[PDB]
RNA sequence: GUGAACGGUGGAGCAACACCUGAAGGAAGGCUUGAUGAGCGUGUUCCCCGCAUACGCGGGG
């Protein structure tokens, strides 16, 4: 079972790449030392092969959004939007395993070497949040197959080969966002903003000081200077959603996650808004079923995520968490 | 090599030469040796050193500021702004509900390279007289703009050897004119008051890319502008 | 004349078949680049330091 999703991001997207990164005042991403480089996180990034000119591939450069991300994404606004009121809803109590492997997929660092006996499979398979994201002590195989976030550009012509050949991208999709730290205590000004500070002017004037101290001289004060590479927003995604052979219920499930998607934030930098996005169409199998009020069409699994949801008890999520 | 500049917000403005005697009256009683090297005076003696002053009080639009030239006025800075900080917290919570006094750091390289087409630079509040023979070149213009070309030089020569880098010695300056011309007291109510210009310009082939003081009192507050900020720059 | 002198260890032959490192996993959470040294007061012979060696030059606050 194939799901696309294809979205718009509306706000910029960082998802911060790993990797001591440097900048200059204006682009020469990681110069040479010397130049007084300032630090830089940027953006997750894929390496890709592409069409570069006639008859030649590269490994060429494409921002995205991960699909290990974005796997626990869909977790979490499944758990916390469908499974989490069920289990209000009937009263369910997890554990504190139970609740770490829903979420994580483990509740310890410790994977059991034992395998789990196989009506324990097939119960937990058939089961729509287990199925979809397995493992726990006994590692257990999920159906679900979540895919990166590739935009839809020249860098991922060979990844879309059926499907999304127009409204595709020439240029970079990447610029460099600038976020000072400011010192308040430098900053303020007054002694009737003071006034609200214990200690009065003087407590104020001693930071100060210690801050010069600094200044002339390894504990951070304030201050800092930072970049950070952001995919620009206003541009076309596309997820890919694989399934093997789901029941009827983790595909509804994923629809019942899938509809509020817009909720949440394909990205990190929470605070500067950063992951905002609308779906623009969801296809099942290829089948258009996105409108502007959620999914139209699919209705015998959301029928089926329906039935499932009644009767889910909270001792699926307490046998595959204890482990052996 | 490089000047670092400090400067301090008291809330009110105050002028560089009267924030260099409130600096003097204020740890007067103890920190003394701090006082005379900020103020470059002997190590035996109150009397100040004849040579270029490594430390130097500035104007400052909230202020004054502190110029600290090579690394050992840099130092100088560097011990002598927490003390002096202290001080003037102390004084200004004394009197009144108290202000809060706001700082920054800054140091800047210098540099220089000659280039063949002229440059103009001005500056303002220069000191230029200082003897009865300078007031008698600055009474004929033909024997006074030769002054003023010998002493914008020895000026930039004398800075330069002080901060310890090479200028190139095949520089020609030449000066266009001045705006003003006013006195400058070194006390208040003293009948003995020296000459200096107001807005001169001057112009020089070579480029000047730091902080570069020219003329007499130079630990004043007279006679130095960035020439950073007017490069470029109308 | 070494109880010597003479004299091929040779030929043939598959280390093969079978076997999925791959399952579970959020790069995050916080942060004003504007804020700046930049344009605004002093109306005349008084101190101290060197080169000299006083005929004067240079300079300090």
């Amino acid at each position: 079972m194939q799901i696309e999703v294809t979205v718009r991001n509306i706000t910029p997207i960082f998802s911060a790449a790993p990797g001591s990164n440097y900048i200059t005042i204006d682009g020469t991403i990681n110069p040479p030392p010397g130049v007084s480089r300032f630090p830089l996180v940027r953006t997750r990034m894929m390496y890709v092969a592409a069409d570069v000119g006639d008859g030649v591939i590269k490994s060429v450069p494409l921002q995205i959004v991960p699909g290990n991300t974005m796997r626990s994404l869909l977790r979490r606004t499944m758990l916390k939007h469908v499974i989490e009121p069920a289990l209000v809803e009937k009263g369910n109590k997890l554990s504190i395993g139970a609740y770490a492997t829903a979420y994580s997929g483990n509740a310890t660092g410790n994977p059991d070497g034992v395998p789990s006996s196989f009506d324990e499979i097939a119960t937990m398979r058939a089961h729509p949040f287990i199925g979809l994201f397995g493992g726990g002590p006994r590692m257990l195989e999920g159906r679900l197959m979540v895919d990166s976030l590739y935009p839809i550009h020249t860098n991922a012509e060979r990844i879309l080969g059926a499907g999304y050949e127009n409204e595709m991208m020439s240029g970079p999709i990447t610029q460099v966002v600038w976020a000072r730290r400011m010192d308040p205590i430098l900053n303020l000004g007054s002694s009737e903003d003071v006034e609200v500070i214990n200690g009065g002017a003087v407590a104020a004037n001693g930071w100060i000081q210690d801050l010069l101290a600094n200044s002339k001289a390894n504990g951070r004060g304030l201050k800092a200077f930072n970049a950070h590479e952001v995919v620009i927003p206003g541009l076309k995604w596309v997820w890919r959603i694989s399934l093997d052979r789901p029941t009827d219920a983790q595909v509804g499930l994923v629809l019942l996650a899938l509809n509020k998607m817009t909720n949440e934030r394909i990205a990190g930098g929470h605070s500067k808004d950063y992951g905002r996005f609308v779906i623009d169409g969801v296809s099942l199998n290829g089948e258009q079923v996105w409108s502007q009020s959620g999914i139209t069409g699919g209705e015998q699994y959301f029928d089926a995520v329906a039935e499932a949801i009644d009767g889910l008890s909270s001792k699926e999520f307490e046998q595959f968490a204890q482990s052996a | 090599m490089f000047v670092k500049q400090v400067f301090f917000d008291l809330g009110a403005r105050i002028h560089a030469d009267e924030a260099r005697a409130l600096v003097a009256k204020l740890l007067d009683d103890t920190q003394p040796g701090l006082v005379s090297a900020l103020m470059n005076y002997m190590p035996a003696s109150k009397t100040s050193k004849t040579e270029f002053p490594l430390v130097q009080f500035s104007n400052f639009n909230q202020g004054f500021a502190l110029l600290g030239f090579g690394e050992v006025g840099a130092q100088i800075l560097s011990d002598a702004t927490p003390i002096i900080h202290d001080a003037m917290a102390k004084l200004f919570a004394s009197r009144g509900q108290g202000v809060v006094v706001q700082v920054s750091s800054r140091d800047v390289p210098l540099s220089c390279e000659k280039r063949p087409y002229g440059l103009q630079y001005t500056v303002a509040k220069m000191v230029v007289q200082k003897k009865h023979e300078h007031r008698e070149r600055l009474a004929n213009p033909e024997t006074g703009k030769v002054f003023l070309e010998g002493l914008f030089l020895r000026s930039l020569e004398r800075q330069a050897a002080a901060v310890g880098m090479v200028l190139p010695r095949d520089l020609v300056v030449s000066f266009k004119g001045a705006e003003r011309v006013s006195s400058v007291k070194l006390r208040p109510d003293s009948t003995l008051a020296h000459g200096s210009l107001r807005h001169a310009v001057f112009e020089v082939n070579a480029r000047l890319g730091g902080l570069w003081s020219v003329g007499f009192l130079l630990s004043k507050g007279f006679g130095h502008i960035n020439t950073d900020l007017q490069l470029g720059q109308g």
